[PDB]
């Protein structure tokens, strides 16, 4: 039902299964999985996005943004291209 | 309607969502399905605020527009000690690093 | 190719922008030639006077970002059977992760300082592979 | 009750005709085509008389000053141009419009022009100078006729907006706003001789007679076709009392204006009959085709 996501800061993030599956890395990857380079700030921020997607995918309920914040940007560019997500 | 949470103690954070009308005691369950301990062992917070079995989440201040998926809420979460409630901790996540020159 | 048809057939159509971002509505001409419209704030909404067999599609009007009307990339105003008029419904599609990374960069860096990143080099290809309206329209066509 | 009958067919534009005018002393036919040109002919007879040149891209309508002597044109090139009719110059260009001018009167004084546009907007310009005296917020879409009333106090304007609009001349502020629960684009108006009512043409196939002071409608005209082009419509009064319009089915219709009944229709030309002109004193209509056809015909009747 769900599955552990660790930031490299020690930080354990636990989200449904089916939300990790989101990511097609998390799929071969996958219960736990630790992110040797991914900190908590910008792990936690993948799980939103999670959320998100899951919540609002082939819904016509109004789409809102999903933000993202200056400072985290580069990095979570790189954990979504590292997640290909 | 749905509202978009973080249960969050120490360095553990669960993401859920629950309906506005569930209560505090069902969101403990959701806790004890996971995190073993029975509800009896559960403090829920928002905030710094206690947060009564019987209320409903809407009624603690958790609604569809203040609970998003892009933007979930903080429940606080506090577990029995012996004879006593450990204290409140919620461990911040890491801090961004400054931003490059090109921003 | 994609391109409006000279119908002469008039059609009102409310551009309805149900999205956060200012909208550039885009023509197709009858040479399939993309032509920019009148800006739709967020949250607003236009009746507009157009034809049957015109195409439309519709981006974010300051960086080009690819938007959805009533759920797909194209509208072109149909039948109108009841004299109502017709609801094109604009709004946000659900970006990957990555995608919206990109568009969040993009927004913050010049493309001069593209390369000035401590990023994968490969990413910077992406970057740099920005949404264009004719990009799509050869991609549309050879669907 | 009227019997008119084909007289001459006039041969020589090379593109759609938009629009066929009588000069007001009777004597002269003005057309505008999508050719860019104006060609003057006689009335009575049809004759060629000269060609007028200098637009640059079509001309959707032309109108005469009260005199016969001048000609304004409104042209898809974003201007109108005033011209000197026996001399054929244009003795003015007005630019100012953003977009297609589609339409264009004088007032009775004939020292202001009116001019609706593709642009939305309604312009009242100064004859003498050329100088641009308003422009109106007229509408919220393409204006597709604007006309002056009787002593030149009323500007009425209609819009693909559903929008009938009387302008106060000297104020430029908005009288009236015809509207009914439907609302198509309006594609043509003109005041009545008198002023007191007004002639607007919808694109589904109906003529409305709307009673200005009321402000509601007084009659329709329907069996014909318009759903596309905005065809030019007006009263004839030489004779019997009748409603003349094109028709996408390639004929001139005439109703009976009191019963609203089809009295006649013209059968001859070979394309959508997108003007008709009505002679000041002679039971003459003038009509004019689109790009299958690229003539003007001449009609004559004995009532």
């Amino acid at each position: 039902m769900y599955v552990k996501l660790i930031s490299s800061d020690g930080h354990e993030f636990i989200v449904k299964r089916e939300h990790a599956l989101t990511s097609g890395t998390i799929k071969a990857m996958l219960n736990e999985v630790n992110f040797r380079e991914i900190p908590s700030h910008v792990l936690s921020k993948v799980c939103m996005y999670f959320t998100y997607k899951v919540r609002y995918t082939n819904s016509s309920t109004e789409i809102p943004e999903f933000p993202i914040a200056p400072e985290i940007a580069l990095e979570l560019l790189m954990a979504a291209n590292f997640l290909d997500c | 309607m749905d509202v978009f949470l973080m249960i969050r103690r120490h360095k553990t954070t669960i993401f859920t969502d629950a309906k506005e009308s569930s209560t505090v005691f069902e969101l403990k369950r959701i806790v004890e399905g996971i995190l073993k301990r029975p509800p009896d062992e559960q403090r829920l917070y928002k905030d710094d605020q206690l947060l009564d079995d019987g209320k409903t989440l809407g009624e603690c201040g958790f609604t569809s527009q203040t609970a998003r998926p892009q933007a979930p809420a903080t429940v606080g979460l506090a577990f029995r000690a012996d004879d006593t409630f450990e204290a409140l901790c919620i461990e911040p996540f890491s801090s961004p690093p400054e931003l490059p020159d090109v921003m | 190719v994609l391109r409006s048809v000279n119908s002469r057939e008039p059609s009102q159509v409310i551009f309805c922008n149900r999205s956060p971002r200012v909208v550039l509505p885009v023509w197709l001409n009858f040479d399939g030639e993309p032509q920019p419209y009148p800006t739709l704030p967020p949250g607003t909404g236009r009746r507009i006077h157009s034809y049957r067999g015109h195409l439309w599609l519709f981006r974010d009007a300051g960086t080009h970002d690819g938007l959805l009307v009533n759920q797909t990339e194209l509208f072109v105003p149909s039948l109108n059977v009841d004299g109502q008029p017709i609801f094109a419904n604009i709004t946000l599609p659900v970006y990957t992760l990555k995608e919206r990374c990109l568009q969040v960069v993009r927004s913050l860096v010049k493309p001069e300082n593209y390369r000035r990143l401590d990023i994968v080099r490969s990413l910077y290809e992406d970057l740099e592979d920005h949404p264009n309206v004719q990009k799509d329209l050869e991609r549309l066509t050879q669907e | 009750k009227p019997n008119y009958a084909l007289k001459f067919t006039l041969a020589g534009h090379t593109k759609a005709v938009s629009s066929v005018k009588f000069s007001p002393n009777g004597e002269w036919l003005a057309s505008s085509s999508a050719d860019k040109l104006i060609k003057i002919w006689g009335a009575y007879d049809g004759k060629f008389e000269k060609t007028i040149s200098g637009h640059k891209l079509g001309i959707s309508d032309v109108a005469w000053s009260s005199d016969s002597n001048l000609l304004v044109s409104a042209s898809d090139d974003k201007t109108l141009k005033i011209w000197d009719v026996s001399s054929g110059k244009c003795l003015k260009t007005l630019k100012g419009h953003s977009n297609y001018v589609f339409c264009c009167n004088f007032n009775p004084q004939s020292n202001l022009i009116v001019s609706g546009s593709f642009d939305e907007s309604v312009r009242i310009w100064d004859v003498k100078t050329g100088k641009c005296l308003k422009t109106l917020p007229a509408h919220s879409d393409p204006v597709s006729a604007v006309h002056f009333n009787r002593d030149g106090s009323l500007i009425v304007s209609s819009s693909y907006d559903g929008l009938c609009r009387i302008w106060d001349t000297a104020s430029g502020q908005c009288l009236k706003t015809l509207i009914d629960d439907d609302n198509p684009p309006v594609s043509f108006v003109k005041f009545s001789p008198n002023g007191k009512y007004i002639l607007a043409a919808t694109l589904d196939n109906t003529l409305k007679l709307w009673d200005y002071s009321k402000g509601k409608c007084l009659k329709t005209y329907t069996g014909h076709k318009n759903e596309k082009y905005c065809i030019f419509a007006n009263f004839s009064v030489t004779g019997g009392k009748w409603i003349v319009s094109g028709s996408e089915d390639n004929l001139v219709y005439i109703w009976n204006l009191q019963t609203k009944e089809i009295v006649q229709k013209l059968q001859g030309h070979t394309d959508v009959v997108i003007s008709t002109a009505c002679h000041p004193t002679e039971n003459i209509i003038a009509s004019a085709a689109l790009e299958n056809d690229k003539t003007i015909k001449l009609w004559k009747s004995d009532c």
